[PDB]
RNA sequence: UCGAAUUUGGGUAUAGGGGCGAAAGACUAAUCGAACCAUCUAGUAGCUGGUUCCUGCCGAAGUUUCCCUCAGGAUAGCAGAAGCUCGUAUCAGUUUUAUGAGGUAAAGCGAAUGAUUAGAGGUUCCGGGGUCACCUUGACCUAUUCUCAAACUUUAAAUAUGUAAGAAGUCCUUGUUACUUAAUUGAACGUGGACAUUUGAAUGAAGAGCUUUUAGUGGGCCAUUUUUGGUAAGCAGAACUGGCGAUGCGGGAUGAACCGAACGUAGAGUUAAGGUGCCGGAAUACACGCUCAUCAGACACCACAAAAGGUGUUAGU
RNA sequence: GUGAUUUCUGCCCAGUGCUCUGAAUGUCAAAGUGAAGAAAUUCAACCAAGCGCGGGUAAACGGCGGGAGUAACUAUGACUC
RNA sequence: GAAGACAUUGUCAGGUGGGGAGUUUGGCUGGGGCGGCACAUCUGUUAAACGAUAACGCAGAUGUCCUAAGGGGGGCUCAUGGAGAACAGAAAUCUCCAGUAGAACAAAAGGGUAAAAGCCCCCUUGAUUUUGAUUUUCAGUGUGAAUACAAACCAUGAAAGUGUGGCCUAUCGAUCCUUUAGUCCCUCGGAAUUUGAGGCUAGAGGUGCCAGAAAAGUUACCACAGGGAUAACUGGCUUGUGGCAGUCAAGCGUUCAUAGCGACAUUGCUUUUUGAUUCUUCGAUGUCGGCUCUUCCUAUCAUACCGAAGCAGAAUUCGGUAA
RNA sequence: GGUUGCGGCCAUAUCUACCAGAAAGCACCGUUUCCCGUCCGAUCAACUGUAGUUAAGCUGGUAAGAGCCUGACCGAGUAGUGUAGUGGGUGACCAUACGCGAAACUCAGGUGCUGCAAUCU
RNA sequence: AGCGCCGUGACGCAGUGGAAGCGCGCAGGGCUCAUAACCCUGAUGUCCUCGGAUCGAAACCGAGCGGCGCUACCA
RNA sequence: AGCGCCGUGACGCAGUAGGAAGCGCGCAGGGCUCAUAACCCUGAUGUCCUCGGAUCGAAACCGAGCGGCGCUACCA
RNA sequence: AAAAAUGAUUAA
């Protein structure tokens, strides 16, 4: 799929509260960042004797992911998250379609 | 090596024609449906004799072929080929299925039983009911006994009950003989390939003169 | 596996009628529905918005809500051992007035008219409908109508 | 059932073997091949050009 | 060992044992699903007509 | 086999996931693919078996959805109990009237889409093997003709199915509003007034509504009809209804389900289904015919019969 | 491991295993080192063995192919692909 | 005498470690296993004209694709045929006529659509924010999908109007944990500041056994609880397959359908084969054959008496009564 | 009654061939400076209503016309079907009783009706 | 019975939805007295059939044909 | 015993989904050679195993026979 | 010290 890098959409930033211009990027997760409480609990539980203490997932079925769009207002820098359907190929702001063109083979 | 006809005698299933969902059907055994002087005109063979079914069943194409051969061969041997026209009036459109099993000692190691029992096409049958014409013969009045006994011989090739009916219609037309005579004495009948065309009060007038010209005189 | 989607088994009842395809005539859109009107549900297959589910084809209900292009229809649906109130949001394409309720309203006006006349003259106007009564006596004259008919007929081949 | 599998690495050319029950799942890569036109080859490192 | 898959046998007899009952309509049904603009109006119309009735009766 | 890798006493050593094994998973005190004794320990069991007095009243389920769910649970239903608010109704496994909805049965194919038999007449700048604008395998068109469809259809039943048949109604004024209209227009809700005892079809109503809480069940099976797979099946799988299970009684000799009819303890009468030669209660009744079998026949479910044939005999065309 | 004597014990080290090097590099723990921070801490470099890369080894585990043409009767195929 | 701050020993860290330990090794299923997916779904049919409806029924499809293939508006009309135009021909572009869709609309199938939902062009982001109500599956739970409003902000158009993704019917995912966005808010409990951590609202990372454990085999050395809910022997139903009989009569039999045969067809019977089924038996009915011994059946090989023959005789062949 | 503007039902309105059309209306029609749009003033834009024509559109008629619409004790109470019997038949199936009931077929008619507003030999 | 695979130039075989390639074989010329070797040059394919989807299939789908195989266990 | 197959010159092989047969060896005759062999050309050689059927027409389709090939043939 | 195989039968 192909989504533009720029998009006009509603911004609920308490100063816009209206359709403003947004910059579009893809959401990236970020580092798991140990010292999170779940990570501390997990390290404490895995210490000592007893083997593996938690489930280890194996039965992978999905091959794609949902794409999340990170929308940034250009007036107040407020951000918003939009979700798209599953896709295999995702690209941002590239190569708008040409309608009446010969096949390149 | 084909199953006896009692396995497929009755119309237990819905019709199962060759279609885009079936498309893997063997060819029917019967290919010829008109025999004798099939190009003969209507007025040449005023007499019609029918082999009317008396049971609601289905007739295999093998039986249709066998009775076709028997009736045609007898009538051709006795009164020649040009003395009659035989039209068989049922087509094997229903497909029979067989769930084929192994038939040897040791079949139990691989037999699979009644699982996935949907059968594959096995043969073709024509579905007929009470009073449905199977065979029709048109000939002259003087050739009545030959075609009657030929249809009697064809009867033994079919399962169940069948009657022999002398028609009161002129040949293969839907008209009685006296009314067909009344129509040729007028200008209401024009010859065609083997059948005829009729003149009506309806339609374009000038068309009804270019056809049937000798009427309106 | 089995398939039980929203529009399954609707092949023939979401057809348009033969030689009746195309656009909808404006009398569909000029009909006025009030709350309390009794309407019949029949989906127009050419309008895929506000379309009722296949269950409600042929059901008759009461309008409870009126919106811009749609009405809210209340239908009683038998689920198990009781009827559940079901509320539908249907565009007016799939909706027509119940003609039976139109004759009921006309009959109410006619009943009022009969009672109004009877209050002045001709008391005991006897409003209620009655079922088809047995016929009374009559004298069937034969003069010019002499009875004449034969017996059953013999069997003939006709083949 | 179990499946014994013998396969050659598509890059290193080495034989790999593995075995698994016939009804468990294994991964299959998303192997794709692409046409390119051969420009210069200087320090190895073939320089290639796409359909564009 | 396969068992029976499905049947609606005896289900109507069970349903009719305690009868199939209509949902007992009331006067003044709930305004759930009615248009909010209509509901907002109707609150003020009811308030005004009760005010007029109480003012007249005293 | 019998002079040695011999046989054997006594002593001694090796102890249980340990020993010992010229190897058999052998042996380790009648115990060995992990001894024996005691304890944890009344170990756990969705599995088998059992589960102790009487009478009275009511009275099932084998189905829905979810579950490493398929011999089990939860959930809803079916059942009981406690009742509560009222006192003939906001009702109904029914009909009528009115009004919808449907695409099956049937039908149709010289109507669409597919399938399909045979000729006829025209179209070769549409290729016909043929000689200078032709009968002579084709393909196309036109008018015909034979036969078809679970996944074709113009048409289109029967049965089943929705709704309405008023007081929470109808009509007349004029009130509310921030909704609506160009508007003092509507929308919805109202004040006041009018409508009489047929308050707006029929029949019935055994009291009508309402609530809490909890049992068992969650293997089903049979019959008529519809119906799928299968050569078929006392086969496997669905639909509606009635049954059996849970149920005796009369009849079908016998039999879960068929027919009749459902059950407190008795008496009398009358019947059902089925019968009335004798077993066996009840006409070896009456009447008109048919049948003679050196393998007659003799009551539905049901305990089978076919294609085919006969100057047997009877009736008939 | 094989199993008296006799006579033999062919070919295959790609896989699995076993074994032997290098420092030319990849992976790379704890401790130690450096840097940013107020500090917890974060980042980076260095980084043993093993792994990885590369040799050896079958009386280690084991393994030990298809198709086609071709001779002056055919048939077969010494030969050839 | 050797050896020496090295070894050793202690603690932590990486590797190796079936030698040993613990555990697991899905379900449905005409028994199980192998196969398949009928395990979450969608179209048509089965399905019996409301709705619902099963099978390892039938014919298929889904785990995607799309900044346009979404939204609005404008203009035009498609498949196909006929007649024509240099190269150009059956298929290149151009023109006219006919053309109810016989085209196209991402992708199965069904439905829908002609001044359009198709094709081309001009703008655009409504594929947005806040929640509630509703429909389908349904317990009237969730999830997925969808319908109609409300309050905003917008797009498009002259405007009515339309637009909360794809013309409709499929295209997907809880708890815990991690992560991001939002409010710049609440808490770290002796009082503050700053890091850090924890909360509230809303997305993502995934459970396809799709209401969502983290999971390899073998056992003929085997064990237990059970099951005739379920296979393997007998019996029962069926009789495809096996075996036997009939009807017809093309043809064979020098001449001649039927002395004897008898194709193509077709009607049966039997239970001595093999299957199908799963009703009886799993707190056990001893499971092949042979040997021994009795009896029964007849569909008769021989023997008795017969009829027929392409029966001179002989020898045969067909048939009746007959076990 | 004709015509026009907007329509309602959406073929009794459609289709094929031919004929006719006072008056008005509609239409064809003439032109490109302007607004606007094209490969092309052909469509669309604008101007004139003048220069011309009913040739075409449009409206009506004609046709043993095609289609479509309505009806018939035409087929036919046929096909189908609900209920019932210890009905018939070996069975497939069939009849009867109490009910409902087609579609093809044949024949006969018909071929737009109409609302608001303006105008007219 | 159920399931899987293969079919390409004369032969053995590759093959990326944009009309097919390696090795021999074959053909032409040369060298040799001649053949082979050798040298210089060319050519050879409804991709098993018949339909379908796609603008376009050798590849995808449906059938039909011909070969190769696998399962065949507890009784 | 069943279920599939196949049979084409003197010898082998090709048909194909019906409109009468091709190729290669062998034979004979020619061309080359002193004469041969090899080579080349040409010709002959198949009543498609027999019989029967359906068809306008069968080596191709159907049945029988004959011969050969391949697969299958209690049971615990 | 590069490579270099073959040549049908009979006929003083
Ligand atoms: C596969 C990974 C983890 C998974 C999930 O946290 C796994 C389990 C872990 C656990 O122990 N208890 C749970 O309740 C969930 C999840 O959410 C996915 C999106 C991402
Ligand atoms: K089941
Ligand atoms: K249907
Ligand atoms: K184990
Ligand atoms: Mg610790
Ligand atoms: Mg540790
Ligand atoms: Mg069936
Ligand atoms: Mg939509
Ligand atoms: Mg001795
Ligand atoms: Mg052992
Ligand atoms: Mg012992
Ligand atoms: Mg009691
Ligand atoms: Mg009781
Ligand atoms: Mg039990
Ligand atoms: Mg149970
Ligand atoms: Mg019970
Ligand atoms: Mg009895
Ligand atoms: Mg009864
Ligand atoms: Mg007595
Ligand atoms: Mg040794
Ligand atoms: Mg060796
Ligand atoms: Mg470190
Ligand atoms: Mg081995
Ligand atoms: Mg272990
Ligand atoms: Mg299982
Ligand atoms: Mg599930
Ligand atoms: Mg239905
Ligand atoms: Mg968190
Ligand atoms: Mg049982
Ligand atoms: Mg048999
Ligand atoms: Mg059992
Ligand atoms: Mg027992
Ligand atoms: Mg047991
Ligand atoms: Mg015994
Ligand atoms: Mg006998
Ligand atoms: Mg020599
Ligand atoms: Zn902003």
């Amino acid at each position: 799929v192909n989504v533009p890098k720029t998009r006009k959409t509603y911004c609920k930033g308490k100063t816009c509260r209206k359709h403003t211009q947004h910059k579009v990027t893809q959401y990236k997760a970020g580092k798991a960042s140990l010292f999170a409480q779940g990570k501390r609990r997990y390290d404490r539980k895995q210490s000592g004797f007893g083997g593996q203490t938690k489930p280890v997932f194996h039965k992978k079925a999905k091959t794609t992911k949902k794409v999340v769009l990170r929308l940034e207002c250009v007036k107040c820098k407020t951000r918003a998250q939009l979700t798209l359907k599953r896709c295999k190929h995702f690209e941002l702001g590239g190569e708008k379609k040409q309608k009446g063109q010969a096949l390149q083979f | 090596a084909r199953r006896p006809a009692r396995c497929y005698r009755y119309q237990k299933n819905k019709p199962y024609p060759k279609s885009r969902y079936n498309r893997a059907v063997p060819d029917s055994k019967i290919r010829i449906y008109d025999l004798g002087k099939k190009k003969a005109t209507v007025d040449e063979f005023p007499l019609c004799v029918h082999l009317v079914s008396n049971e609601l069943e289905q007739l295999s194409s093998e039986a249709l072929e066998a009775a076709r051969i028997c009736a045609n061969k007898y009538m051709t041997t006795v009164s020649g080929r040009d003395a009659f026209h035989l039209r068989v009036r049922v087509h094997p459109f229903h497909v029979l299925r067989i769930n084929k099993m192994l038939s040897c000692a040791g079949a139990d190691r691989l037999q699979q039983g009644m699982r996935g029992a949907w059968g594959k096409p096995h043969g073709l049958a024509a579905r007929v009911d009470i009073g449905q014409i199977i065979f029709s013969v048109r000939t002259k009045d003087s050739n009545k006994d030959v075609v009657v006994e030929g249809l009697r011989r064809a009867r033994y090739k079919f399962p169940g009950q069948q009657k022999i009916i002398l028609s009161k219609k002129w040949g293969f037309t839907n008209l009685d003989r006296p009314e067909y005579l009344k129509k040729r004495e007028a200008g209401e009948v024009k010859d065609d390939g083997a059948f005829v065309k009729f003149l009506s009060k309806k339609g374009s007038l000038e068309n009804n003169i270019r056809e049937f010209p000798e009427y309106f005189a | 596996g089995k398939s039980h989607g929203y529009r399954s088994r609707t092949r023939y009842m979401f057809q348009r009628d033969f030689r009746k395809h195309g656009a909808v005539h404006l009398s569909t859109y000029l009909k006025v529905y009030k709350v309390g009107d009794i309407v019949d549900i029949k989906a127009n297959g050419s309008i895929q918005k506000g379309m009722p589910h296949k269950f409600y084809q042929g059901k008759t209900g009461v309008v409870y809500n009126v919106t811009k292009s749609s009405v809210g229809v209340i239908i009683n649906k038998m689920v198990g051992n009781r009827y559940l109130e079901k509320r539908l949001n249907l565009r007016v394409e799939h909706i027509k007035h119940s003609k039976c309720r139109q004759e009921f309203l006309e009959r109410v006006k006619a009943n009022a008219a009969k009672r109004a006349e009877a209050k002045a003259q001709g008391v005991a106007v006897q409003l209620k409908r009655q079922p088809a009564q047995p016929r009374e006596s009559r004298i069937v004259s034969t003069e010019g109508n002499v009875p004449q008919t034969l017996a059953p007929v013999p069997y003939e081949t006709f083949i | 059932a179990k499946v014994h599998l013998v396969a050659i690495d598509i890059f290193t050319g080495k034989k790999l073997e593995d075995l698994s029950p016939s009804t468990h799942n294994m991964e299959v890569p998303v192997v794709k091949r692409n046409e390119y036109q051969l420009l210069d080859i200087d320090d190895g490192f073939l320089s290639l050009m796409n359909m564009d | 060992a396969k068992s029976k898959n499905h049947t609606a046998h005896n289900q109507t007899r069970k349903a009719h044992r305690n009868g199939i009952k209509k949902p007992k309509t009331y006067k003044y049904p709930s305004l759930k699903g009615v248009d909010p603009k209509f509901r907002r109006n109707h609150k003020h119309a009811l308030h005004g007509t009760a005010k007029a009735l109480a003012a007249a009766k005293k």
